[PDB]
């Protein structure tokens, strides 16, 4: 996961 | 003539975008009436390790927020948690708030993304909710808070605020109640997406539009029964088709029955034979029957 | 991560769309300052025989025009012919006129279509001018006058007003000086689009966009010489490549040189469609280098  | 994944005009949504900055974090927010919604990880100190969101909210200093629509700067009256979102009360009403509702979209439904950067609309494209509850978007870091929306009869139906990326064409948001789609977490953890299945109803809408537009080379001269197809589908990455009823209108404009397209689907699945169909070389489930009818006929 | 044919936001352009009616004809106009521009076949009678547009203008009654922005109708002061367009002087300024310029686009360039019906925006999407000067659009009857545009530094750059459909999704418009793209006529007669070739410069922009996003399954290890590829391209419906320095920005970010990408292009043409690139047909030529950079980094 990448929190944008 | 022509099938194009399009977006509804972004004008009315464009005026609702704000920049939401907290400390060194900045992302986009949606400003409706006197409320700004934005992803809650803007108050996290780092998006690299697990976040105690409740902790960050309790130590939050209101004056540390900077929320602006252009150089309209918005004073923050209050902040509340709304699931994966922050509900920020601001001291000014957005006079350009459209008529709006919130609605959680279900898999196989289309909507529009207004992709935003640093609090300003950057572009717009249509998407379709995949069965694993992700969308095939184009978000970079700082695009979180980008709204998803539909427009029906002057009402804007907000359905999406961008939250995170778990793969190259794999984007996840929350609806406007703060519920993450697909139940993914807003944490930098090991989550992977569920397998996806092509929405057979959407693929059939696509192939009808292909016929309407003069592409017929792929059309099977065989036929398969819906029941037969459905047993094949659950093993080859496709949804069953439940109601053949909505294709009555399409099977008139063409002399092609669903069962003919369903045989075509089986061969086209994993193969277009070196050719293309309306530019595509692979079955797409991005078009709903509604989208396709609107585009070919205006009805 | 990811790449999408996006459209630049349409709000600034939405406020300039008006409905233009004349007789039993109705289409879209572009209202800037005190002038409305719209295709001239709104004054046409027959839709199967050649039209004498000059005679049509000679007998035009200004009161036969009905021009409306939303529910508000504008008074028509004058009409003048402008190539394949009419320039209609109206008695009121559009107070929402953006800052704007006119620019003619060339084959291979991208711009945004605001598809309009009855003076109202209905959808927005990005296109790329094909080598035969058509765009792969989505228009049904009534879309004429839909503007194409690009936004550059707060300035709207109008490049296209929709005119006609030749066949399929082959759409033809004029620029804003009234010059039809490709030279097609605004006559309901039998015209054929020329052939179209894939823009190799655009495929390369797309392939670089794939690399920057981590998609590398298609990338050759062996390189091919620009001239060798050019010999192949002309027999495989792709355009030749002149200069490789326009891809310097991508070389500087990927370590990968154009000659490796041209070798990949030929192998992707050999097994055309065997796998997607970023959910797109490999060899999609609708992305320009500018689009890619603007989308990827900003």
């Amino acid at each position: 996961g990448v929190n944008l | 003539a022509g099938l194009r994944k399009m977006a509804q005009p972004s004008g009315v949504v464009e005026k609702c975008i704000v920049r939401v900055c907290y400390g060194n974090m900045a992302l986009n927010g949606l400003w409706l009436g006197d409320t700004v919604m934005c992803p809650r990880h803007v108050i996290a100190s780092s998006t690299t390790s697990t976040i105690d969101y409740d902790y960050a909210l309790s130590v939050l200093r209101l004056h540390n927020f900077s929320i602006s629509s252009g150089n309209v700067f918005l004073g923050v009256v209050g902040v509340t948690m709304r699931g994966a979102l922050l509900q920020i009360k601001v001291n000014q009403n957005n006079v350009h708030t459209p008529k709006y509702t919130y609605r959680t979209v279900r898999p196989g439904e289309s909507f529009n993304i207004l992709a935003c950067y640093d609090g300003a609309a950057a572009g717009v494209y249509g998407v379709n909710m995949r069965s694993n509850y992700t969308i095939r978007g184009s978000f970079i870091n700082g695009a979180a808070g980008s709204p998803g929306y539909n427009i029906n009869n002057g009402t804007v139906e907000f359905c999406y605020l961008h939250q995170l990326e778990l793969g190259s064409g794999c984007h996840v948001g929350s609806d406007l109640d703060g519920v993450m789609y697909g139940g993914y977490e807003d944490q930098p953890t090991l989550q992977v997406e569920g397998a996806s299945s092509l929405f057979t109803e959407n693929v059939l809408a696509f192939l009808y539009a292909a016929l309407i537009n003069g592409s017929t080379w792929w059309l099977s001269s065989s036929r398969i029964a819906v029941d037969r197809f459905n047993e094949w589908a659950v093993h080859n990455g496709m949804t069953t088709v439940v109601n053949t009823d909505c294709f009555s209108i399409f099977a008139a404009k063409t002399g092609v029955d669903v069962q003919r397209l369903l045989a075509s689907i089986q061969s086209l699945h994993k193969n277009f034979g070196g050719k293309q169909i309306l530019g595509y070389t692979s079955l797409t489930d991005e078009f709903t029957t509604g989208e396709v009818i609107r585009q070919m006929y205006g009805v």
